[PDB]
């Protein structure tokens, strides 16, 4: 049967501020999934998994 | 879109552009009149919204 199952909400990320860019500051204990995509013509779509 | 109106009175406007040449024409009521300036980039260069 479908029943609602609660999840974590891992540590939210610091932003830094690039140029034309940003660099992340991404923090975790276990494996986590992340995704990015554009949101124009070119999806640019890519996903990673990150440990620490 | 619109303001109180008066006999004599002034107000403040916001806007935006595509451009950092604010040279343009702007209509109030029915009659228009010219706008022309410059603006400059900001140096935040990162939003969403």
């Amino acid at each position: 049967t479908p029943t609602v199952c609660p999840v974590p909400l891992a540590h939210t990320p610091t932003v830094t501020k690039w140029f034309k860019g940003i660099t992340l500051h991404l923090t975790a204990t276990r494996p986590t999934l992340l995704t990015t995509r554009k949101l124009g013509l070119r999806a640019d779509a890519t996903a990673e998994w990150i440990t620490g | 879109a619109t303001t109180h109106v008066t006999a004599t009175g002034s107000i403040t406007l916001h806007f935006s552009t595509s451009s950092p040449q604010a040279n343009f024409i702007v209509s109030l009521c029915g009659k228009k009149t010219t706008c022309n300036a410059e603006c400059k980039p900001p140096a935040d260069h990162i939003i969403g919204e």
